[PDB]
């Protein structure tokens, strides 16, 4: 690796773990076997704490899920019922749509940074010494586009996909909103 | 009187064609969403949402199937057509007799937006409540409210009235190399 290329990478690291309230929008095409969807994302992050808008296309209905890493738990607003809650979000989440996303993981791979206390993560360097896949927790996450740099915001991530087994996550990250 | 407007403009009405920008809005009015596109709809149960900008996206029904098509994504999601009015009542204006079926519906008085409203309430299981707007050239808004207060506020310009569709105006094409999924539940 590049000694500018290794500083820059670990400057971009240490700038996103230093600033934990964030958020962005997106999009999403979630697939397991031959079934799945896709919809529109708002995903908002507070340290551990993260708000998930998902705004359904030809439905109109949205969700809302919320929860908070350190514990796992989650809790989902919106659907036809009332609201569902439960020890594990992911698990809440793939019992009331048939969606799997890796919830709890989402807030570092989304910002290409590996979760803290894991095990650790097999990590490949695109040219650059930015992360071109990291595999962890059982998923690979693959790092297809970034988003242009600028003075106040490092390179993160614009295209995404993570699979974990026959689980498929493709994401679009069109829009991020940072700490100043 | 609005329930004057929709039938006015329903009147014959076999097809429709026209352009639409909606808004997605919180409980205080700021706009969280924003998009614009083409809009056609066709007797009895066919429709086309064209999303042109800011990301292009594709929903048809085509009477026996919705397709829901990201080209960025690569992927199409299909599903049976069941009932879609209670998705969409705006296909519920080429058959103006279904609205009062499904939707307990009701006449505002007090005029909104420069528009008479109609309150489309829900009686089969969607969203909370629907509402239509209309104005000089007929239906000019379409709002609904889902559970968690989100609010989509769709405008309307353009109206063609019972125009010559190309023949797959209603079918999706697939493109190489999209994956094709079922509708997960």
């Amino acid at each position: 690796v590049s000694e500018s290329a290794r500083q820059a990478e670990a400057a971009r690291q240490a700038w996103l773990q230093a600033h934990p309230a964030w958020s962005f929008q997106g999009r999403v095409a979630i697939s397991k076997g031959r079934d799945g969807g896709s919809g529109r994302l708002d995903w908002q992050q507070d340290g551990p704490r993260y708000h998930v808008q998902l705004s359904a296309p030809v439905t109109r209905q949205s969700w809302v899920l919320t929860g908070d890493t350190t514990t796992g738990a989650g809790r989902l607003e919106g659907l036809d019922g009332g609201p569902r809650a439960g020890a594990d979000a992911e698990q809440v989440l793939l019992e009331a749509t048939g969606w799997t996303i890796p919830v709890n993981q989402m807030p570092d791979w989304v910002r290409a940074l590996r979760i803290a206390d894991a095990g650790a993560a097999r990590v490949d360097l695109d040219e650059h010494g930015r992360p071109r896949t990291v595999q962890q927790d059982g998923w690979t996450i693959d790092f297809l586009e970034w988003t242009p740099a600028s003075a106040a915001q490092p390179e993160l991530p614009r295209r995404i996909e993570a699979r974990n087994g026959d689980a498929k996550v493709r994401l679009l990250v069109d829009q991020w909103t940072l700490s100043p | 009187g609005a329930r004057q407007e929709l039938d006015t403009f329903t009147r014959g009405l076999k097809g429709l064609d026209g352009q639409f920008s909606q808004r997605v809005t919180d409980a205080n009015g700021r706009v969280k969403e924003n998009s614009s596109g083409r809009v056609a709809l066709a007797t009895p149960r066919q429709f086309r949402w064209e999303y042109a900008k800011p990301y292009k996206q594709l929903i048809v029904a085509d009477g026996k199937k919705v397709w829901v098509f990201d080209p960025d994504l690569e992927q199409v999601t299909v599903r049976a057509q069941g009932s879609e009015e209670q998705n969409s009542p705006l296909v519920a204006l080429i058959d103006p007799t279904r609205l009062d079926k499904q939707y307990d519906v009701s006449e505002e008085a007090a005029p909104r937006d420069g528009l008479q409203w109609l309150s489309l309430t829900p009686k089969v299981d969607s969203f909370q409540m629907a509402s239509l707007g209309f104005g000089k050239d007929g239906l000019a808004k379409m709002e609904v409210v889902d559970a968690v207060g989100q609010r989509t506020a769709i405008s309307f310009s353009g109206w063609k009235r019972n125009p010559a569709f190309a023949a797959d105006t209603f079918r999706y094409t697939p493109g190489k190399g999209v994956d094709v999924v079922g509708d997960a539940q």
